[PDB]
RNA sequence: GACCCUCUUAAGGUAGCGUAGUACCUUGUCGCUUAAUUGGCGACUUGCAUGAAUGGAUCAAUGAGAGCCCUACUGU
RNA sequence: GUGUAGACAGCAGGUCGCAGUGACCAGGGGGCUCUAACUGUCUAAUACCAACAUAGGAGAUUGCAAACCCGUAAGGGCUAG
RNA sequence: GCGGUGAAUACGUCCCUGCUCCUUGCACACACCGCCCGUCAAACCACCCGAGUGAGGUAUGGGUGAGGGCACGGACUUCGUGCCGUGUUCGAACCUGAAUUUUGCAAGGGGGGUUAAGUCGUAACAAGGUAGCCGUAGGGGAAUCUGCGGCUGGAUC
RNA sequence: UACCUACUAGCCGACAACGGGUACGGGUUGUGAGAGCAAGAGCCCGGAGAUGGAUUCUGAGACAUGAAUCCAGGCCCUACGGGGCGCAGCAGGCGCGAAAACUUUACAAUGCGGGAAACCGUGAUAAGGGGACACCGAGUGCCAGCAUCAUAUGCUGGCUGUCCGGAUGUGUAAAAUACAUCUGUUAGCAAGGGCCGGGCAAGACCGGUGCCAGCCGCCGCGGUAACACCGGCGGCCCGAGUGGUGAUCGUGAUUAUUGGGUCUAAAGGGUCCGUAGCCGGUUUGGUCAGUCCUCCGGGAAAUCUGACAGCUCAACUGUUAGGCUUUCGGGGGAUACUGCCAGACUUGGAACCGGGAGAGGUAAGAGGUACUACAGGGGUAGGAGUGAAAUCUUGUAAUCCCUGUGGGACCACCUGUGGCGAAGGCGUCUUACCAGAACGGGUUCGACGGUGAGGGACGAAAGCUGGGGGCACGAACCGGAUUAGAUACCCGGGUAGUCCCAGCCGUAAACGAUGCUCGCUAGGUGUCAGGCAUGGCGCGACCGUGUCUGGUGCCGCAGGGAAGCCGUGAAGCGAGCCACCUGGGAAGUACGGCCGCAAGGCUGAAACUUAAAGGAAUUGGCGGGGGAGCACAACAACGGGUGGAGCCUGCGGUUUA
């Protein structure tokens, strides 16, 4: 932050160091987001459902949130996936092929009163779980 | 402004008036003042108080106004100047005395800092003078060997 | 240490305008200071100015006629061409044909309107309005 | 099993270390080592019967000291 | 090439054998623990050790006609301290 | 509700207990029945150390070393981009010690977080009941405690 | 040096070498008002690669995508003696995954090699097929009259063919679309997608469910009246599109040169000295390198902008005027500006002298009082301490008093909203040594200056190492109380330590929570040093008021801040340099590194978790703050009784249909 005429180098250096204090630019250049998330920048995924858990909600609210436990096939990463909609666990069971996607909440992380769950189901056996929840599609016997 | 190593600013300047001419109320001449300067220099009196004794006992308002030359200009003209400037010699003399004192009082850290400040002033004077060719390029201020009173 | 006399003079003029003082003294005068004061006088923003020598760099007894709003130096003194004045004008100035930028040029020091008339650019010096 | 009290003829073992060169139960239980190990090392340790100059823990270097393992070697 | 010199160091090419420190001479190496710090000393004739000693640490007595010790005594060691 | 009879005490102060008002303090707003810290255990999650135990990359010396290229020598043929040999040259592949780097597993240990209607205290918030915070050192189940300097970001004097 | 030889001892790097991470480079693309910021798959330019790797033939040219050779690696045809192959060429297949087409057509054109030519080949190219690629253009309706609940199907009236189907020709290599006439339609075949509590445009309409099902980017909903959630009803926005999750730009001046903050919210480094860097006084003389105007060589097209021309409008192709390409090489003019050259100038800093000020520093010594140790004299039942106690201490005579001799620490009042010091910090006195300051100065110097990442010294207290000392104080420790407990506050002992001598660590709320330098900006107001006028003063050593300069405090206008506030001693207005912060935890933690004897200091993440944390201010409640006041649901002073005994009734719980 030198205001002299022949002081572009100092301003460039001090802007270079101060940029790192931002979380977003440093995490982008360091590649923490690619290294961390199971999908690796893939917008959705495909994992084998293993166990189904109706995980509880936050402290003020009170509810049970149906969350399958799914292991990815692209990477073999074990995570937890929240299945939305009424009758959510009715259209999904153990050992399925289900597309998964990020829950799209706070900072890309877990959304709402669901603690510790960041992934959500979007389709079971390559068909839309939203339409199964609505009632315009039927669960394949596969 | 603030001082060199203490930030205590001060304004005890010696207010010299706007005089573009020599005195009109004094009968002193350029030859008289230059003879007085040379005699006082040969006595062993430094240039800071040569002008002071000119201005006090002879009432000489300024040597440059009358003679057209300052004290050191007259010194260089007559080959009656030292090889080292008086400010650098004074700083080196004070530093040598302070080092002599500090070689027996090793707890006197405040005067160690005072010695460091005077060393900084000495290196500043040497850098300015080597910038302006008063002193040789290869003669660096050695604080242990090449710092004597008359350097040769 | 004193190391920007033109900016110091314009800051003093800014202070004197802000208090509304008709007159104010200018700390040590310079040739570019006199050129800026002459061009500002021809702009009508500043009334009068005299170099009163003091056996020193010299000072000014400037009579502020109450016509300006703020005036400081341009740091850095940017190089400017004939096709590069409008961005500085949009930055410093408040409005089109309102206030002028003091420019230093090989022809002479002058506001950028007359520099654009001259078709010669150079270094920005200051701004007054 | 982090508390009121004990058992208190002075005191109730602190730091550490712990199946030890000390540990009866005992070839204690778990991991590495092996096809297989009453062994070696690491960890746990309710310590029959550890513990601070009755010195405690730990230690580079040194050792014809005492165990175990790998490679090389070989009529062991 | 260095050196005064003895000698030492180095380079190019050729060539033999299974093998060129050709015999003699001449460390096998490494990792993890226990124990003692180390060099040293030790049961001459079954124990060369982890034992003894060691520097280091700490404690105690004594101001010299002392503390400690020898002698029956004369008088002595420590102490030409 | 009424009547008979008939007494001590206090010519009060706000100390006790409620309560009212102005000011100061406040981490309190469901307003002190407030908020609130740490250990301990239990469930779960992510992580770190871990004696160990693998896998992969880069580079390095070295090794064994396919194949090819020129040199030279020797023979067979249509007298050689052939053959044998030799020397030289480039050299893949594989093996190996260190170096470097990326990650899987691991008995056990660690602190972090988060969920009970957990247990234990009450450390801070008012002068939070011993003012607190800061550095440092010691002690204790745990908040924390004491000592030293410092500050006031502390009320009342 | 590409290799070899003799020789020299260099070369690159702290202005980032070497290494790690990542990546085909640019033309450009994304986005924004712009400065910028982010990516550079496709079209063109250059680069490299052919399973990984090495080697080689052929040729003008290769280490060849349709050449070989061998090794690794996988696969393959065999009559088992052997022989091939690698689609990062075009379609296609397996695998892979969130992740993408036809094994169509033709040399007709544009190119290329071949030929002398005629011409042949061409998965180059063109032509299509398929894929909610990007853009652009259209339509599913139109429509008079008439009716309710104001736009829905009505009743009716006709009318058009952009679409869809057909005919026919233009047409292309031949297709197809497109294209023209005709004509097929009861205008019927051709609309969906999200969402409805807020942010945000849309329903406080009716049943369901009951902290459950669910919603929810965030906020927030539901444990009984859900505009919130499910169907409905209705409504809303968009439009052959419409959403979701990343990403990325903008939002966001949330990376800030433009353009941010850093007293109390995250953030000034403990102070300071100081290199590279960076910033720099007025001034004469000379140059013209940055700079400036201009010229000439460039900066491929493509994409960008506008128009014209031509595709029906459109995007699109050509011409053209601009843009980008940039921020190159070289000439002429100018000399303000800055950098270069040589002086000067006195104010900035530097140097010297004068009378004064100062708990400024080291070194030495002496001193003040208290305390304490022992001893002596007197005296005799307790002293000490507490909220109250006890330990403790005392009959071995303490406490208290008197005398005397040693001891170590400690420097009171004086003392100040005083002073000196870089900060830390410094209070007995004397002396020696040293240093800075302000003040006075027709004194010497001539810009010699500011700041300053790295780096260096100083650095409170605690702690550590070695030697001393130990009166007092006093972590630990022990004991006595307090309490439910007390490992605490209280009290009795008291070790290390505080002190000194020689070193180390290097941190504090090291604070003014305000880095340092300069100019500038109303005032009123203590006091301190110096200087200076004057009145008094034993008209002297001295003390008063005024005034300039430099400090040291309070008050406060303008100014600014979110405010508390700051306010010539800025947090005001400009100049310069540096340090520092970028939502709250995890965390000043882990790993690596340096530093230290150690404790530790320095550097410093990530996973994960979370919607706030936080700052000033304010209205109340509240306190074991303060002040004021009041009342037998307070107190004092009183009188009685309930509580005791029996009965009566009411509440709880046992029983109970
Ligand atoms: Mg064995
Ligand atoms: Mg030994
Ligand atoms: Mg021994
Ligand atoms: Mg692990
Ligand atoms: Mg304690
Ligand atoms: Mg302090
Ligand atoms: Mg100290
Ligand atoms: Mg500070």
């Amino acid at each position: 932050m030198a205001k002299g005429k022949y002081a572009a180098n100092i301003l460039k250096q001090t802007r270079k160091d101060a940029r790192w204090k931002d979380t977003y630019y440093g995490r982008r250049v360091l590649g923490l987001n690619v290294k961390a998330d199971p999908l690796g920048g893939a917008p959705q995924g495909r994992g084998i459902v293993l166990e189904k858990v109706g995980v509880e909600a936050k402290q003020p609210n009170s509810a049970i949130r149906k969350c399958v436990r799914v292991q990815l096939i692209k990477n073999g990463r074990q995570v937890t996936a929240f299945c939305p909609g009424d009758g959510a666990v009715n259209f999904i069971d153990e050992h399925d092929e289900v597309t998964v996607e990020k829950i799209g909440g706070r900072m890309g992380g877990a959304m709402g009163d669901i603690p510790g769950v960041r992934f959500k189901v979007i389709a079971v056996n390559n068909v839309s779980l939203n339409q199964l929840v609505i009632g315009r599609m039927e669960k394949p016997r596969r | 402004m603030a001082k060199m190593h203490t930030k205590r600013k001060g304004k005890s300047s010696s207010t010299r008036p706007i005089r573009t001419d020599p005195p009109e109320w004094c009968k002193i001449g350029a030859d008289e003042v230059t003879t007085i300067v040379l005699d006082l220099w040969k006595q062993g009196v430094s240039t800071a108080e040569i002008g002071m004794v000119l201005r006090d006992r002879y009432g000489v308002p300024d040597a440059k106004l009358i003679t057209g030359k300052k004290v050191t200009t007259i010194l260089k003209e007559n080959n009656v100047a030292p090889n080292i400037p008086e400010d650098l010699t004074n700083l080196i003399v004070k530093a040598l005395g302070l080092r002599k004192h500090l070689s027996v009082n090793k707890k006197d850290v405040h005067n160690k800092r005072s010695l460091n400040l005077t060393e900084s002033k000495i290196r500043r004077l040497v850098k300015y003078y080597k910038q302006e060719k008063v002193l040789p390029r290869d003669w660096f201020y050695k604080p242990e060997t090449a710092e004597m009173m008359i350097t040769r | 240490v004193l190391l920007d006399p033109l900016a110091n003079a314009l800051s003093t003029i800014k202070n004197a305008e802000a208090i509304g003082k008709s007159s104010c003294v200018v700390r040590p005068a310079s040739k570019n200071i006199g050129n800026v004061l002459k061009v500002m006088q021809d702009l009508g923003y500043i009334g009068d100015f005299e170099f009163i020598d003091d056996g020193k760099a010299g000072i000014y007894s400037v009579t502020l006629v109450g016509r300006i709003n703020k005036c400081g130096a341009i740091k850095p003194r940017y190089s400017v061409g004939t096709a590069s004045f409008e961005r500085w004008e949009k930055q410093f100035l408040p409005a089109k044909n309102f206030g002028a930028l003091i420019v230093t040029t090989s022809s002479g020091v002058m506001s950028q309107y007359e520099a654009r008339d001259k078709k010669i650019g150079g270094q920005l010096l200051a701004y007054v309005y």
